[PDB]
């Protein structure tokens, strides 16, 4: 066909333009001094460009769509660009305790995939009914991430410049609450897992281990967790600020759940709930 | 010369070794610092 | 200040040129048309020291 012809040569016509137009961008040495001249920042094109990433994987997932590489994107988009961006914005230089607590934030997070997959199929969601999951209002969920940004924000601004913060014999007490965080989470995790039939379905009530000092020890582990982060880089004013935000959300939840469960089991709950009244810190609330 | 940096200047090649340099010449060099345009000069440990 | 300005944007000129006669010396190497200049030069007999 004649229009078959013409469009061919409207074609090579528009790839002869589109080509030369790379060719003359590539072999022409100045757009190569002020296309080089962007190199210095190859570390921001990075943090940043992963984030339209995290946030198009995070809509694809709202809409139902989400393979297990772009919520693992998800969660590292959260994480990363917690910890590591703002220092890197305050000070140029990150090196020491930014990179291990981006690592340690990892795998702490990565422990409900491995206890969910051992003592399962998959991990693909199970079957129950509606009521058993705790749901808590939206603005508050937004609430606290935002919270959570604004402490870890004002905590790399806080905190002395990372070659200023001492080391030796100092550092040995952050690897202790590293530790001691894990290992309380941990077992916390193990406790509630085991019991529970479906997904999250308590078919008993927990009293061992970590449920034997603290009623809701997953969430003190994880604020926990995010004291420890203050101290590393000496900001305890972040630290009481964290504290109060995720204490007054984290106990609108531990209240939900609380009476969702004392209404579910009675009596059991109750006397163990007279046995451990300190609900997030040992005799301290 | 009572300037506050008094030893910053290999330090910030230790921390933002994550950037990038181009290349530069000699006589430039030389014309360049005989007009004294250069407040730091700091060498790699083989002369190289 | 408009001195003062001038004098920057002159020196942000020469630089500018000055790496700019790197990336065309730099790019024009490798296409063989600086083959047989001084820059790309030919190997010949050897040179003793006096
Ligand atoms: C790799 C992960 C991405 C690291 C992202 C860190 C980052 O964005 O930091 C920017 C700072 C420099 O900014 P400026 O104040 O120098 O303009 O630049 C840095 O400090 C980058 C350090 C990059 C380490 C490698």
């Amino acid at each position: 066909k004649p229009m078959d012809v013409v469009k061919l040569t409207l074609l090579l016509s528009i790839l002869t333009v589109a080509a030369k137009k790379t060719l003359t961008l590539v072999l022409d040495p100045f757009f190569w001094m002020y296309f080089s001249w962007t190199w210095l920042f190859w570390p921001w094109f990075i943090a940043v460009g992963l984030a339209g990433y995290g946030i198009y994987c995070f809509r694809k997932h709202w809409l139902g769509e989400a393979n297990a590489f772009e919520q693992l994107g998800i969660v590292t988009s959260v994480f990363t660009w917690l910890t590591l961006v703002p220092p890197a914005y305050f000070n140029g230089y990150l090196e020491g305790w930014p990179y291990v607590f981006f690592l340690a934030y990892h795998y702490f997070f990565f422990f409900n995939v491995s206890v969910r997959k051992r003592l399962y199929g998959d991990f693909y969601a199970r079957t129950h009914d509606p009521k058993w999951d705790v749901n808590t209002p939206l603005w508050s969920r937004i609430l606290f991430g935002v919270g959570i940004m604004v402490g870890h924000w004002l905590a790399a601004f806080e905190g002395p410049e990372l070659h200023r913060l001492p080391g030796g014999w100092a550092n040995v007490g952050i690897w202790i609450l590293i530790v001691i965080t894990m290992l309380m989470h941990y077992d916390s995790t193990l406790y509630l897992a085991r019991y529970s039939e479906k997904v999250v379905v308590p078919t008993a009530v927990v009293q061992f281990g970590p449920y034997r000092w603290v009623r809701h020890p997953i969430y003190a582990s994880t604020m926990l967790l995010f004291a420890a982060y203050c101290t590393a880089l000496r900001a305890p004013l972040s630290l009481l600020f964290l504290l109060a935000v995720c204490l007054v959300y984290y106990n609108k939840k531990a209240k939900m759940e609380e009476e969702l469960m004392v209404e579910s089991f009675g009596q059991s709950y109750s006397d163990y709930a007279d046995k451990v009244r300190h609900k997030f810190i040992p005799f301290v609330y | 010369r009572t300037s506050e940096t008094e030893g910053t200047r290999a330090l910030w090649i230790s921390k933002r070794w994550w950037r990038y340099r181009p290349k530069l010449p000699y006589t430039y060099f030389l014309q360049k610092l005989d007009s004294s345009e250069v407040a730091a000069v700091v060498f790699t440990e083989d002369l190289k | 200040n408009m001195e003062e300005l001038e004098r920057k944007a002159n020196v942000q000129l020469e630089r500018q040129l000055v790496m700019a006669s790197d990336w065309s010396r730099t790019l024009l190497t490798m296409r063989g048309k600086l083959k047989g200049t001084e820059w790309d030069p030919e190997t010949s007999h050897r040179i003793n020291f006096s």
